[PDB]
């Protein structure tokens, strides 16, 4: 029975006491923290003095008989039992033959592995003594961490040992005093807590985006199974990584640690990295630290951080003064130091761990010191860890290298290729220790040569026929079949030929040439296509104008083209301000023209067609294509995709980007039949379908906005097109609606993304859907005929699959570079490193290889929303707004505020009434709280750029978070919040960890609830529900 | 140093390590540091690894390996010396002579006292202590002390022979009466001494003025002036303990942490004090504004030797006091009695030295070092015994840092510096209970003269006041051991109260202390308190609240 005589002493707990106090009563349903040393050693032991032995240790040692309680406490304390003999089993196993023996012994390991401690009832150490043999003994030793670090088992053990002789040869104890773990409490409580709080919110100032690693799933459930992979770098490698270190003048640990720190920047697109680092808090301030038996690990967060031009030397500089720097500060409990960060719960997600000296081998050498009857035969450890990865590394004369790993969330592949990464890695900085951080290759050669391969399997021959020679060859297969088609008017193949031929004879006898820019301002009338198929059979490149765009872009484009001569209609002659000849394409003398075949008076390889991006810049850029570019999109369409000859496709887009004249061409020249869009009809949707069906259209072209919206209003659900077989689609990250994945299936329309930067061409990636299955945001697809797609890091290395990278795109669709300002496509079109004599350009686009080798899409660089301190598909977001009956059409965006921080708002279009908590309730039924926009805006229709896609300059500023009322119900229920936090009266609504609640107070505010009111909430409820809205199923 | 040199090739295992080679370069770690210090150590030098870690080399690194202890100044130190806070109290009174303001006792030995050899003893004695020689410059309407460079007028010797007359003890408190009354406190000795001839043997006279001499400096002062003449009779070279920080450095270095963050942290306590202790007042027989040290009387108590034996060595154990804890609540009890007041505000003196300056030694400085703080006592549950006797122990373990703070936030700090605190409050009543009297016989070649007189160092010290001296407190009240029975002596002015009222207070105090020490002996339970159990700001029910749960989970 208990007396309060047996009670010694009372503490608070250290920072990693509360820390593993915390992982107790948070995994209680299947918790296990627990280290099991397995010791078999040989000779003559006698089991009696060992079990004295270790009665005598347990005395010796306060923090073998402390006992944590936290139940109804203000606070975990410490208490230290004056004495509490400790289970010792002993099993004369040596009746039993080999394979029982062995049997039995497992079966109790594995059984110990499992028997929890109660951090309160239970004493927190174990024994058992297994006699397997007259000589052989296995010792199974288990204890909680919290108790001690594991490697204190050294001094534990040497105690032991001590004891033990001193026994069995009847001799005092020569050991020298207990270092009281007081000492350390005391020491912690004297210590300037803030300046430490303060140089932890320093060391974390700029730190942006959460490290990650490539995670398998989403953790839907806690399903967590140990796994180990282990290697290792030769002899020379880890001697030479020596060399660096010694002359970089850091320890091989900093080099270890800056290498992980390349490979998480490589694998995260990122300079600046974050992941815990496991340091022996330990302070040399502390007379007699060294030999303290306690616990003192302590996780801090350690941070390489990379400038653009910084070398693998000046990291190492770098991070050795950040870890000078922070060894005054780390014994701060990493708890406290969460709050010092935006990323809050997120900061640390795995650990890398360096072991300078194990606990096996010195427990396996130090017992040759005593005479004693037995010698340390064989040794092992076991502990449990909640990190998903743990990174061991230990520096034996071949560096070793261990990933613990939970395989429900990392695949045996990843892992493995993580492993040759690290490797490859290593291998480069150790041959050249000043190499560029931008030039340290993550690749082997066989990934190299498969990602290079990626590129060859597109490989093709194709004739490279001119563009008009293609179209010749063409239209005399169908010469009678009606080739355009407008309002009632239309054109053979023949009509179109022999006009096109007249114009030709025209602009020849007018100077056009190979040299020769032609102006086209024609107004998506039939002579439209007459005009590019003239000016092309005439030999020169068509600079297709629209009739409404500003008269400024007008003016700006012929000055800057140095266009010769313009193409109009009568009335829209007019808009060509500039001093040069604008010829009607109505014009008898050209109607005169000889209409038989004019030659093809040109080379293979010369230009043929002007357009102007927007951009960073205010003047577009004129950027041009070769005859190739487009030669090699037309062969690779008709080969490997699902256009048809007999086909009808409108030509509906705006007459002046990459996509519109593709779809002429690819119409053109397989002999279909080519309507020509009312401007008109180009806005009002409720003609469109209409004129789809009298006209039984077949292949629409159709931007990615249009996808996103016009299929998802109600109203026009009823209207959609039965006769469509082929949408074909491009400009932005798609946006599959719900409803359009239903208006999908019951027509089985193909639908095809198409990824293309200009300057490529059209395209040069597709994937295309029948219908068995849609993702909302489907991939980009695979690369088209004779090109490669590249994922180069900044230093143009292939970077790993999986991983997001710069997309380069390579091959016969690469045009000669930006026509005028052309200095600036040095700084984009380059040599392929890889392939050298092809062309490279570089779209600013992230890309990523999915596993099945589609292509997988990430924005554009520039705009990295990453909001919160998390990363944010604004693909998922608008997935979740579009899918709702009440949103029309919504584009969620990164602001920035007036201060300069960006925040996330929804431009949302409303079919009918909500209002924001609504939709935010409806986004937190499905995404994260990083990811929910801070304010929300409704308007009447995005605004499209006339290509379609959205603009992000049309758009209103916001105006005027977790903020919610005043409701309390009970405040008895809420003033142990009120305490515990502080802060302030408390809403009902608020969440605990938002209001500045962390890990150690939630079990404070359980004790209290358990104590005033008497109810048992788990630690893990406040994690599920962590708002005071959750105690409802605890009293209704 | 050389020493380094080797202490990184035993560690780091790699041979000739050079002026600076690079500790890194040479392959060190994050841990070898530890053993390099731990090596180091051995040494008795100190280095932190904050240093062998950030200034790699070892030409760099010898800029901060600093000795384990310090070695302070075996000679002479001299100069101005800032007022303690004692000091100033005691120039704040503004007595009639302060020159009569003293400590004193009187010495013996069996074959006496040579002159000539305990005059050389008393030349080196007084020049190894520094204080003792400072004087007090009577001028530009302050003062400020200064402390002496060896010379002359150290000490004011006086020698007597008293045979010719057979009331020595008569004729020795006539002269000795002479020398309290002439400490020429602008420059002249503070020390005087004098020696007195028997037919019994010689008499030994010291005194010293109470600015430069405490009970525990003249403990130090005993055992110093033992050894040094037992030096002076064996004929050797005279040298004595290693000098601690001397008075001067002390003063120094509290001038300067009077002002630390440390101290002010302490201000909301002395506030509470001093806020609830506003409406105290001892109620007196006689009115009257001040008094006269001629007009105190003394009265003693005193305990069996088998009450003072349970009250030393079995009543601590009830509830883990120290002996101060149970005399201090009998205390309260006796004025609940008495004065039935509700509350009553006790002083004590502390020896101070509380180790408040982290760097400070002084351990063997001699000094008026007392540090005075006030308590406050609740009287109003005193029914239940056990729990007023905790009530009182928990009391005087709330005290911050044992009272050294609150006279140099009375005296010393900087007057902006210091709060709200009024320091109002006076000491109408004061407690101290001294040790044993072997602080006086802790050597056995001398003892203390039989003609003692009135010339004891306590408050039963006769002659070491001028009887024209201000009253500066109306109870004072004592205790002792002297031959095993605990005294209290009550000393009060006369003409404040009348004899029959401090025989009451007086008999209280007896059967109150006795009943608490049989009280504590009956109770066989050691009953703790929240103080006992190294947990900052526990509280009764939080205690008890524990030990229940406690009883609920094993
Ligand atoms: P709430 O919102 O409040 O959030 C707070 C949280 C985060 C929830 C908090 O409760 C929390 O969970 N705590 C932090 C995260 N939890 C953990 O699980 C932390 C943890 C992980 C792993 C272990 C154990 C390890 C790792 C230690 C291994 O390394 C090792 O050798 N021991 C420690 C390091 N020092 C040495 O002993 C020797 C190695 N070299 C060193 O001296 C240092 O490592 C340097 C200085 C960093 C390198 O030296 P130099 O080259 O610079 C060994 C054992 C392996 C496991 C085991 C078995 N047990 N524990 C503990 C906690
Ligand atoms: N399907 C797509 N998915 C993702 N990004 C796309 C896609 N198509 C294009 N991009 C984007 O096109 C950008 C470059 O082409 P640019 O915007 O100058 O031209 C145009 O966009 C013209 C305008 C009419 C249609 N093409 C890329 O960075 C990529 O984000």
């Amino acid at each position: 029975v208990f007396s309060k005589e047996q009670v010694q002493d009372m503490y608070a707990l250290t920072p990693m006491q509360e820390g593993m106090l915390f992982h107790a009563l948070l995994d209680q349903e299947h918790n296990s923290h627990l280290v099991q040393m397995s010791i078999s050693l040989q000779g003559d032991l006698d089991v009696g003095l060992f079990t004295d032995s270790l009665h005598v240790l347990v005395e010796r040692y306060d923090v073998f008989r402390t006992l944590f309680l936290y139940e109804k406490l203000k606070q975990p304390l410490q208490v230290v039992l004056k004495q509490r003999p400790i289970p010792i089993e002993f099993y004369d196993l040596s009746a039993c033959d080999e394979s029982e023996k062995q049997l039995r012994y497992t079966q109790y390991k594995r059984a110990d592995q499992e028997r929890t401690f109660h951090l309160a009832k239970d004493p927190l150490m174990r024994v058992a003594l297994f006699q397997m043999s007259q000589h052989d003994y296995q010792v199974i030793w288990s204890f909680h961490h919290i108790l001690m670090d594991g490697w204190c088992f050294s001094i534990i053990f040497d105690d032991l040992l001590a004891i033990y002789l001193s026994l069995q040869n009847k001799t005092a104890l020569s050991l020298e005093p207990v270092q009281p773990y007081s000492r350390f409490i005391n020491w912690l409580e004297k210590q300037n807590k803030q300046a430490a709080l303060n140089y932890w919110s320093d060391y974390l100032e700029a730190y942006e985006q959460k490290t990650t690693l490539p995670k398998k799933e989403a953790a839907f459930a806690k399903a967590f199974q140990p796994t180990q992979y282990r290697f290792s770098l030769n002899r020379t490698l880890t001697k030479q990584l020596g060399t660096i270190a010694s002359q970089n003048q850091v320890t091989l640990s900093t080099v270890i640690q800056t290498i992980w720190g390349v490979l998480l920047q490589k694998y995260n697109a990122a300079h600046d990295v974050l992941f815990g680092s496991v340091v022996s808090g330990r302070p040399t301030d502390i007379v007699g630290i060294d030999k303290m038996v306690g616990l003192f690990i302590n996780t801090i967060p350690f941070r390489v951080q990379a400038k653009a031009g910084q070398t693998f030397s000046e990291l190492l500089q770098a991070v050795h003064k950040r870890t000078l720097q922070s060894q005054p500060y780390e014994h701060v409990p990493l708890y406290d130091i969460q709050t010092q960060s935006v990323l809050k719960q997120e900061l640390i997600d795995h650990l890398l761990v360096i072991e300078n000296y194990p606990l096996v081998e010195a427990l396996q050498k130090k017992a040759l010191n005593q005479q004693i009857g037995f010698t340390i035969t064989a040794v092992e450890m076991f502990e449990p860890t909640n990190y998903d990865l743990t990174v061991m590394v230990m520096p034996k004369e071949e560096l070793a290298f261990r990933f613990d790993y939970n395989a429900a969330l990392f695949d045996e592949q990843v892992v493995q290729k993580l492993a040759g990464h690290l490797q490859q890695i290593a291998d480069c900085v150790a041959n050249n220790s000043g190499v560029e951080l931008c030039q340290i290759p993550l690749l082997t050669e066989a990934e190299t040569s498969q990602l290079l391969a990626k590129r060859t399997e597109t490989a093709a021959d194709y004739p490279a026929a001119t563009m008009h020679e293609l179209f010749s060859r063409q239209a005399e297969k169908t010469p009678e079949q009606v080739a355009v088609v407008f309002a009632d008017q239309h054109l053979t193949y023949r009509e179109l030929d022999e006009k096109s031929n007249q114009l030709a004879r025209f602009l020849r006898k007018k100077g056009i040439g190979t040299g020769s820019l032609v102006g086209t301002l024609l107004d998506r009338s039939l002579d439209m296509i007459v005009g590019i198929l003239g000016v092309l059979k005439a030999g020169g490149a068509f600079v297709p104008i629209d009739p409404e765009l500003p008269a400024e872009r007008i003016a700006y484009m012929l000055t800057h083209s140095r266009v010769p001569l313009v193409v109009t209609q009568n009335h829209l002659r007019a808009k060509v301000t500039t001093p040069t000849e604008t010829i009607d394409i109505n014009t008898a003398v050209i109607g005169e023209e000889s209409r038989a075949p004019i030659e093809s008076l040109n080379q293979p390889h010369d230009l043929f067609y002007i357009i102007y991006t927007s951009g960073t810049t205010g003047q577009p850029k004129g950027v041009m294509l070769e005859h190739r570019n487009m030669a090699n999109l037309m062969h690779f369409t008709f080969d490997q995709t699902n256009i048809a000859f007999h086909e009808k496709v409108l030509q509906y887009t705006t007459c002046s980007f990459d996509v519109c004249y593709q779809e002429i061409f690819s119409t053109l020249l397989s002999g279909g039949q080519l309507y020509l869009i009312t401007n008109e009809l180009r806005r009002h949707v409720e003609k469109l379908f209409a004129f789809i069906q009298e006209k039984q259209i077949s292949i629409l072209s159709l931007p990615v906005s249009f996808l996103k919206f016009i299929f998802n209003e109600q109203d026009y659900a009823q209207s959609f097109p039965r006769c469509v077989k082929h949408i074909i689609t491009a400009g932005e990250q798609l946006v599959v609606t719900h409803e359009l994945q239903k208006y999908l299936r019951q027509h089985r329309v193909f639908l095809h993304n198409h990824y293309g930067p200009s300057e490529t061409h059209v395209v040069t990636t597709c994937t295309m859907d029948p219908g068995q299955a849609i993702p909302e945001l489907p991939p980009i697809g695979k690369p088209i005929s004779n090109t490669g797609i590249y994922i180069l890091d900044e230093g143009l290395q292939l970077k790993p699959e999986g991983i997001v990278g710069e997309l380069y795109i390579s091959g016969a669709n690469v045009g000669r570079g930006y026509l005028h300002q052309p200095e600036l496509t040095a700084e984009k079109f380059l040599d392929n490193p890889y392939q050298p004599g092809e062309r490279m350009y570089r779209t600013g686009d992230l890309a990523r290889w999915l596993p099945d080798g589609q292509l997988e899409f990430l924005g554009r660089i520039d705009h990295q929303v990453k909001i919160r301190g998390h990363r944010i598909e604004l693909g998922e977001i608008e997935s979740r707004l579009l899918n709702h009956p009440a949103i029309k059409e919504a584009v969620v965006i990164d602001r920035a505020d007036e201060t300069g921080g960006k925040f996330l708002c929804a431009y949302v279009v409303l079919q009918k009434a909500l209002s924001d908590e609504e939709m935010r309730a409806y986004l937190a039924q499905a995404l994260p709280e990083y990811m929910i926009p801070s304010f929300f805006v409704t308007l009447e229709r995005i605004p499209v750029t006339p290509n379609g896609k959205t603009d992000r300059r049309a758009l209103p500023k916001p105006e005027g978070d977790y903020v919610a009322p005043t409701t309390e119900l009970e405040q008895k229920l809420v003033a142990i919040w009120e305490q515990i936090l502080g802060v302030s009266p408390i809403g009902i609504q608020d969440h605990f960890f938002t209001l500045g609640g962390h890990s150690l107070k939630a079990i404070q505010l359980i004790s209290r609830i358990q104590k005033e009111c008497q109810a048992d909430v788990p630690l893990r409820v406040l994690f599920e529900q962590p708002t005071i809205q959750a105690l409802a199923a605890y009293v209704e | 140093e050389s020493i380094l040199v080797s202490i990184w090739q035993n560690v780091l295992g790699i041979e000739k390590i050079g002026i600076r080679d690079n500790f890194y370069s040479l392959g060190g770690d994050s841990i070898q540091a530890i053993q390099v210090v731990a090596r180091l150590h051995s040494y008795q030098l100190k280095l932190e690894t904050k240093d062998l870690l950030n200034y790699p080399t070892i030409e760099q690194v010898a800029l901060f390996v600093k000795s384990t202890t310090r070695k302070s100044d075996q000679g002479i130190i001299a100069g101005n010396v800032p007022l303690t806070p004692i000091q100033k109290w005691f120039f704040g009174k503004n007595f009639t002579n302060t020159g009569h303001w003293n400590q004193s006792s009187v010495l013996y030995r069996p074959e006496g006292f040579d002159p000539k050899v305990i005059q050389s003893v008393m030349d080196k004695i007084i020049e190894h202590h520094d204080a003792l020689r400072m004087v007090y410059q009577h001028e530009n309407g302050n003062v400020v002390q200064h402390n002496r460079g060896l010379g002359g007028q150290l000490y004011d010797f006086f020698s007597y022979n008293l045979t010719a007359q057979p009331d020595v003890q008569q004729a020795i408190e006539a002269e000795t009466q002479r020398l309290h009354s002439s400490m020429n406190l602008q420059e002249g000795p503070l020390v005087k001494v004098a020696l007195f001839q028997t037919l019994h043997g010689d008499h030994l006279f010291l005194a010293i003025h109470h600015l430069v001499v405490d009970g525990i400096s003249w403990r130090i002062l005993f055992e110093d002036l033992a050894t040094g003449y037992a030096q002076a009779l064996a004929g050797q070279a005279i040298s004595l303990p290693e000098k601690t920080d001397s008075f001067q450095s002390w003063s120094q270095w509290l001038q300067e942490y009077a002002n630390e963050a440390d101290l002010l942290s302490e201000i909301p306590y002395w506030e509470s004090l001093e806020s609830q202790a506003k409406n105290v007042s001892l109620p007196k027989d006689y009115e009257v504004t001040d008094c006269k040290q001629k007009s105190v009387r003394n009265m003693r108590i005193r305990l069996h030797p088998e009450e003072t034996e349970q009250l030393l060595k079995h009543a601590n154990q009830a509830y883990q006091t120290e002996i101060n804890d149970l005399l201090l609540a009998a205390l309260g009890l006796a004025f609940a009695e008495w004065s039935k007041l509700a509350q009553i505000v006790i002083h004590l003196e502390g020896h101070g030295r509380e180790d408040i300056i982290e760097q400070a030694n002084v351990a063997r400085t001699v000094g008026w070092f007392t540090s005075q703080y006030p308590v406050l006592l609740d009287l109003k549950q005193t029914a239940p015994l056990s729990d007023y006797i905790k009530l009182t122990k928990e009391n005087m373990r709330k005290i911050p840092r044992k009272g050294i703070g609150y006279d140099i936030l009375k005296h010393v700090t900087l007057p902006e510096n210091r709060g709200s605190l009024s320091f109002r409050v006076q000491p109408e009543v004061t407690f101290n209970y001294l040790g044993q009297f072997d602080a006086d016989m802790r050597t056995e070649l001398f003892t203390r003269s039989p003609y003692s007189g009135g010339n004891t160092l306590g408050a039963d010290g006769k002659n070491n006041l001028s009887p024209e001296s201000e009253v500066y407190t109306a109870l004072n009240i004592t205790g002792l051991i002297e031959g095993g029975e605990l005294v209290l002596t009550f000393s009060y002015s006369s003409e404040q109260y009348r004899e029959e009222s401090i025989q009451q207070l007086s008999q209280s105090y007896q059967k109150h202390l006795l009943a608490i020490i049989a009280h504590c002996t009956e109770k066989k339970e050691v009953e703790r308190t929240p103080s006992d159990f190294s947990v900052k700001g526990l509280q009764m029910e939080e205690m008890d609240d524990i030990f229940e749960l406690l009883a609920n989970r094993l």
